[PDB]
């Protein structure tokens, strides 16, 4: 439900950000694959 | 070392008007030996002037020779962020080969003047006379991202910032360095570097 | 449209990570809007 809980830990805070900029990160190092794929291979959830 | 660099073509795409003309410096060692140079570990520093309190979002490529070898941080990270960052709480080092990408984020424009991050990097032991190892800050898009350098608004004024910062406030190919090191290694897009003299 | 795109520009970088910081650094201390509506009153 809520627009911008990206690890969906129910609420909206610094860990979110964090999220977006460590995906940012990796794109731009050469990372294939979405912020799904990725919250999932770093366990985020 | 390769001109990963591109071309700013975001808008607008001419920085000189800009409020905030912010300059990244980067570390230029020299040693008279190749002697003093071997196995030396060189804290290469990017340091940002002429926008305290001017910028949030940051985010930019860097690279080096690929003869220089880089001690990471105690978690691994290429590059540690530095005093100009210690009020942006959002920071990330991301490793990229013979390189490293480095963001910032803040809740407001807490971006200082000073060194953004550091990098530590190591001369071989084959170090030789006249080597120049040569270390760039490159700019990079694509349609999915591109680098940054803007407040924490992404204003008329913020992008007109982040354009002086990638056409202007480093070197690349279409604002070449002029150093006698830099041209010495066909590396005028680069900005700083380890390097050693002849006899 | 895009899952992780916060300000909606088509673009997942860092721009959306400072607007989700910021907008927690306005909640934290007693803000009331949506994401979307704090995104767009500015
Ligand atoms: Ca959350
Ligand atoms: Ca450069
Ligand atoms: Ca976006």
């Amino acid at each position: 439900d809520l627009f911008g809980d990206i690890n969906g830990d129910g609420i909206i805070d610094g860990r979110d950000a964090t999220v977006l900029l460590t995906y940012y990160a990796k794109t731009s190092t050469g990372y294939k694959g979405s912020l799904m794929k990725f919250m999932e291979e770093q366990n985020i959830i | 070392l390769t001109d990963r660099g591109m071309t700013y073509d975001l808008d607008p795409k001419d920085g000189s008007s800009a409020a905030t003309k912010p300059v990244l410096e980067v570390t230029k060692k020299v040693f008279d030996t190749a002697a003093d140079a071997a196995g030396q570990t060189v804290t290469v520093e990017f340091k940002v002037s002429g926008a305290e309190g001017k910028y949030a979002t940051t985010g930019y490529h860097i690279y080096w020779d690929e003869r220089l070898e880089v001690v990471a941080t105690k978690t691994g990270a290429y590059a540690k962020k530095g005093a100009a960052l210690e009020d942006s709480s959002l920071a990330k080092a991301e490793n990229n080969g013979n390189g490293v990408f480095v963001a910032s984020g803040a809740d407001d424009d807490f971006g200082a003047d000073g060194v953004m991050w550091t990098v530590e990097l190591k001369v071989p032991a084959d170090a030789k006379a006249g080597d120049v190892y040569p270390i760039d800050v490159a700019y990079q898009w694509d349609p999915s991202k591109g680098d940054l350098f803007t407040d924490n608004k992404d204003s008329a004024q913020g992008k007109l910032m982040q354009a002086y910062f990638f056409t202007q406030g480093i070197k690349s190919s279409s604002n070449p360095s002029t150093d006698e090191y830099l041209v010495k290694a066909n590396a005028t897009y680069a900005d700083g570097y380890i390097a050693i003299k002849a006899g």
